């Protein structure tokens, strides 16, 4: 039970401090807040998503801030800090005034037009990419890794991100939307080195299949994904009574044989060696296949088989009758039990569809690998974000100072009370520049007013202050870049986010 | 107690109404609903939420049921009736405090509750159609955004408007009415955003037959299948003899073959075209198209159930014929006037033409992207739902808030006729109306004091009509809240909702009043 202006305050109130301390933590140049547990447990992070947690949370809109944050933590995970900045910016500025000017409403609307102007300006301020040139992509990843200051192994993982994620990218609604991630498969591996890893075709099966009787290598036998229903039928097509006695053992187990084979001969109809048996797994099912000298890999996940559905690019087959390569094991394909470290790894490569690879990771060991993987995970996603979005923007204040002018130019032209949000919208761009001016550790009011001028003539197209260069700069020469969507994705959120709590005057239990 | 509880009663009436009159309608503001103390949910329209919200006052107890009572009935008045539930209380709160006995005028507010229904008689429009509720375009257009629907915001509307009002459509298994059952319909985003079309009968959402299926079978006798044909393993099929290693494999294969003839029997028996919500294996589908049978599979359950209720009577959604349709016993005969499989939206949908026994229509909305499918989604909904109360209620209340001022003065006219106390029972009643213009002005960031007063200036004597709004009342806005016209902006109701919410709010105020003693054993 909470009300109105006090909500509206608690909106501005909480969302203020919500938007805040992690901006000290923001920037490649940053300030890590300390976090103390009531027991005395200490934490040092630049991660708001992490910072969101140990702090005791009460304000349910702060919980809701954690929501769009986690919601964004789901999407990128980076900028979850940066998304809640601007809503904090947004909710702070227009709300109290314009609610004391009596409305969420004109505030609500104008962020539609706060959104589009930049969305427009985004397509203007962001420039297309070569996803064709991975180096044109690499610098982004070279840029993506280094705000949290990780380079060492990532410098390679940068490239390896480029490689698979363009391949792990095959997806179409017919408008060809590519979100596809789960295709990309990663491998914890002991030994090798962080500077040695790769992407192997199909989907390499690492996690739950070490299984040594897969044989080892499949030259061109098929791998078989069973939504069969390979389960032995104790009768003709059915499962007869159990075996409590000698008579039920002879007759029933015999008919259990046929249904395995007749399907496994349908499996043989696509000629495998490896059959990874998921539905209809039977102790006779593998044994027959093992009697068939068909290695039947059981006690297995359909997630593996979904990895294997993306390992051969295939589907999994409920059809008992007439099992096919294109049914399961699409394409010639491979299957190989590989030891990277000594861990057995099934590698099912050569998906029937091209753009087939999945990321092998070697560190000097699992951990220093996990160093790669975690950062590669960021590296690899920026790809499918650049692969998502083949436009990208000179960052910092360039990203920031661009639209406010058009926005103010709107507010000036729009000259409503919607102009007031476009004023409230204008400088909210510049807070991370303030943080960037924090990042350099300089005088913001100057650099703002300075960068304000930098948009008066240059129009801050490439010109922000970059706290890490310290100065108002071209962000193209300087090379500050993100795929446009990510900018918007950070930008889209806070609008709706602010607009979200812009709706709430009422908490009620 | 006494007033203090009846106030606390009146207060709780005001107290909870605080939540909704901000949350009210699609001018309302979304509000955070904590489920326990920890689990928070957000909408406007308290009608949803107060049900989910724990109601901590006997008033709050006596109310959410009544709004739900209204809400069980109809979504209209739900978040409302709690309004004037609160209104007349605070109104009558001081009246009882004045000289009034809670019994005195409370009958009058019922007698006053009747004047409105006495006025509901003289104020309704039995023509629910040509102007439309939220007009025609305004109906769907409002529940449209402007994206790829916007240019057709007027255009798509009168389509979907005139669609569910009356078009050729099978009602539930073809009920002889206006499309009570909505209308089967498609938003298929692609080609032009302007090529969205009503189509004859039903363009399937289906897996077309891929075996070389005939892409037209005229006048389709249909089997609509909610049943998958698939296959099962028969350890021994037809024949026995092994004259060949071929013949070794023929036995267990012959189970698949008996479908061919049975399909060819089904070609002769129950359907021209097989429609299967389930999968028809190309194996199965082979048995059809070689006989020359269009066999369509994995059809949309919505479509198919609407195609089932299109076809009429016998259908294979009833009995499961197995082994890829065991030969029909002809409880399976569906009806399609013709069936052409026509590429539409850059894709072939089999287009069911009406029904052989019935009319049917899918509309295919053609956008670019799902953002039509996302918007004409709810654009349909409103218009559909609008049309549906348009469908059921021919009598429908013209005007949203212009009735308020009429209904105010209408009784405020009859107010003085009583004399004495219940002259007041006709007043605060007619006073408690204008919160509807208030809350709509409020939630639109408007001020009804300008709007609702502007309302009461509109009259010759009294009526709410799109005759002359300069001299009379009609309609209303949300974004504004001033009288507008019926084909224009100015709002509507169907006929029924009031008397419920009327009597509801009429009863809402009275009963918690009656009790002055909360106290305990």
């Amino acid at each position: 039970r909470e009300s109105g202006r006090k909500v509206q305050s608690g909106n501005i109130n909480a969302a203020k401090t919500i938007a805040d301390i992690i901006r000290t933590c923001l920037g490649p140049k940053s300030m890590m807040k300390m976090l103390l547990d009531p027991m005395g447990g200490i934490v040092m992070t630049n991660d708001g998503n992490a910072i969101l947690r140990e702090i005791q949370v009460q304000h349910p809109a702060a919980k809701s801030m954690i929501e769009i944050s986690r919601t964004q933590d789901e999407e990128v995970g980076d900028g979850t800090t940066s998304v809640i900045i601007l809503a904090g910016e947004m909710l702070s500025v227009a709300e109290h005034f314009l609610e004391q000017q009596m409305h969420p409403t004109v505030v609500i609307s104008a962020y539609r037009k706060a959104l589009d102007d930049m969305i427009s300006t985004l397509k203007k301020i962001s420039i297309p990419v070569d996803i064709s040139d991975s180096d044109m992509m690499l610098n982004i990843i070279n840029s993506s890794i280094t705000t949290k200051a990780i380079s060492r192994w990532s410098s390679l993982a940068c490239n390896i991100a480029l490689d698979a994620v363009k391949m792990v990218q095959f997806e179409e609604n017919g408008r060809k939307e590519i979100d596809i991630k789960k295709y990309a498969r990663v491998e914890k591996i002991p030994g090798g080195i962080i500077e040695d890893s790769c992407v192997l075709r199909g989907v390499m099966i690492n996690k739950d299949v070490t299984h040594p009787r897969m044989r080892r290598y499949i030259k061109n036998p098929r791998i078989v994904l069973l939504d069969s229903s390979l389960e032995y039928k104790k009768g003709e097509s059915q499962t007869d009574i159990e075996i409590t006695r000698e008579e039920d053992f002879t007759r029933i187990l015999q008919m259990e044989e046929e249904y395995i084979q007749q399907l496994c001969e349908d499996i043989i109809q696509l000629k495998p060696d490896v059959v990874i048996t998921e539905k209809g797994i039977s102790d006779l099912a593998q044994h027959y296949l093992m009697r068939a000298n068909i290695t039947a890999i059981r006690r297995v996940r359909k997630t593996d088989n979904n990895r294997i559905a993306r390992a051969c690019g295939a589907r999994i087959v409920s059809r008992p009758e007439e099992l096919r390569e294109d049914d399961v094991g699409t394409g010639a394909g491979l299957l190989e039990i590989k030891k990277i470290g000594d861990e057995y790894f099934t590698f099912i490569t050569d998906c029937k569809d091209p753009k087939a690879c999945t990321i092998l990771l070697r560190g000097a060991s699992k951990e220093i690998l996990s160093e790669v993987e975690r950062n590669l995970q960021d590296a690899m996603q920026v790809c499918r974000n650049v692969l998502l979005d083949p436009q990208l923007v000179p960052g910092g204040g360039a990203s920031e100072m661009a639209v406010a002018h058009a926005l103010t130019e709107k507010s000036k032209a729009m000259t409503g009370v919607e102009q007031w949000p476009y004023r409230a919208v204008a400088q909210a761009l510049e807070v991370i520049p303030r943080t960037l001016i924090q990042n350099c550790g300089a005088s913001t009011i100057r650099l703002l007013t300075s960068l304000r001028a930098k948009h008066t003539q240059e129009n801050c197209e490439t010109w922000g202050v970059n706290g890490e260069t310290g100065t108002l700069v071209d962000m193209k020469e300087l090379g500050i870049w993100e795929p446009l969507a990510v900018k918007l994705q950070t930008y889209k959120t806070a609008v709706e986010t602010a607009v979200l709590l812009l709706r709430i005057d009422d908490i009620v239990s | 107690t006494g007033e203090t509880i009846r106030s606390q009663n009146v207060m709780a009436a005001a107290s909870i109404a605080n939540i909704v009159k901000s949350s009210l309608g699609p001018v309302g503001l979304d509000k955070m609903l904590v489920d326990d103390i920890g689990d928070v949910t957000i909408t406007n329209d308290g009608a949803t939420i107060l049900k989910l919200l724990e109601v901590e006052h006997p008033a709050a107890k006596v109310l959410c049921e009544l709004a739900d009572l209204q809400d069980k009935e109809v979504g209209d008045g739900t978040t409302s009736v709690v309004i004037i539930a609160a209104e007349l209380l605070k109104n009558a709160d001081e009246l009882v405090k004045q000289k009034i006995h809670p019994t005195s005028v409370i009958s009058g507010y019922r007698l006053a509750c009747k004047e409105a229904v006495r006025y509901i008689n003289e104020n309704l429009i039995v023509n629910t159609d040509e102007l439309g509720r939220d007009c025609l375009i305004n109906a769907a257009k409002t529940s449209m955004s402007s994206k790829i629907i916007g240019i057709n915001g007027d255009f798509f509307a009168n389509m979907v408007v005139d669609a569910v009002l009356a078009i050729k459509y099978t009602d539930i298994r073809g009920q002889p009415r206006y499309p009570v059952n909505s209308v089967n319909i498609l938003k298929a985003h692609g080609r032009s955003q302007m090529e969205s079309m009503l189509i004859s009968g039903y363009a399937l959402n289906c897996v077309v037959g891929s075996q070389g299926m005939p892409k037209r079978i005229v006048n389709a006798k249909i089997a609509c299948l909610d049943f998958s044909l698939q296959k099962t393993k028969m350890k021994l099929g037809v024949q026995v003899v092994i004259t060949d290693p071929e013949k070794l494999d023929q036995i267990r294969q012959r189970e698949s073959d008996i479908t061919k003839e049975r399909i060819q029997k089904i070609l002769a028996t129950g359907a021209n075209v097989i429609l299967t919500t389930g999968g028809i294996d190309d194996m199965c589908l082979k048995y059809f198209v070689e006989a020359g049978a269009m066999a369509v599979r994995r059809v949309l359950k919505r479509d198919l159930k609407r195609i089932a209720k299109a076809s009429g009577a016998t259908i294979l959604s009833t009995l499961a014929n197995l082994e890829g349709e065991e030969t029909f016993e002809a409880a399976m005969l569906g009806q399609a006037e013709e069936v052409v499989q026509e590429r539409i939206c850059d894709d072939e949908l089999i287009l069911i033409k009406n029904t052989k026994a019935r009319t049917s229509a899918s509309i295919i909305l053609r956008g670019a992207n799902d953002f039509m499918c996302d918007e004409m989604e709810r654009s349909l909904h409103d218009a559909l739902c609008v049309v549906k109360r348009v469908l059921e209620s021919k009598s429908v209340v013209p005007g949203g808030g212009a009735v308020e001022a009429a209904l105010s003065i209408y009784l405020e006219n009859y107010a003085t006729s009583m004399g004495s106390r219940e002259q007041l029972a006709i007043a605060e009643f007619a006073r408690s109306l204008l919160v509807i213009p208030n809350t709509l002005a409020v939630n639109a960031a408007q001020d009804s004091t300008d709007l609702v007063a502007k309302l009461r200036a509109f009259h010759n004597e009294a009526q709410v009509n799109p005759e002359r709004k300069n001299l009379k009342w009609i309609g209303l806005d949300l974004s504004n809240g001033k009288p507008r016209d019926n084909k224009q902006a100015g709002v509507f109701e169907p006929t029924i909702v009031k008397v419920k919410s009327l009597k509801f709010a009429t009863e809402a105020a009275i009963t918690i009043l009656r009790i002055d003693d909360l106290i305990k054993l």
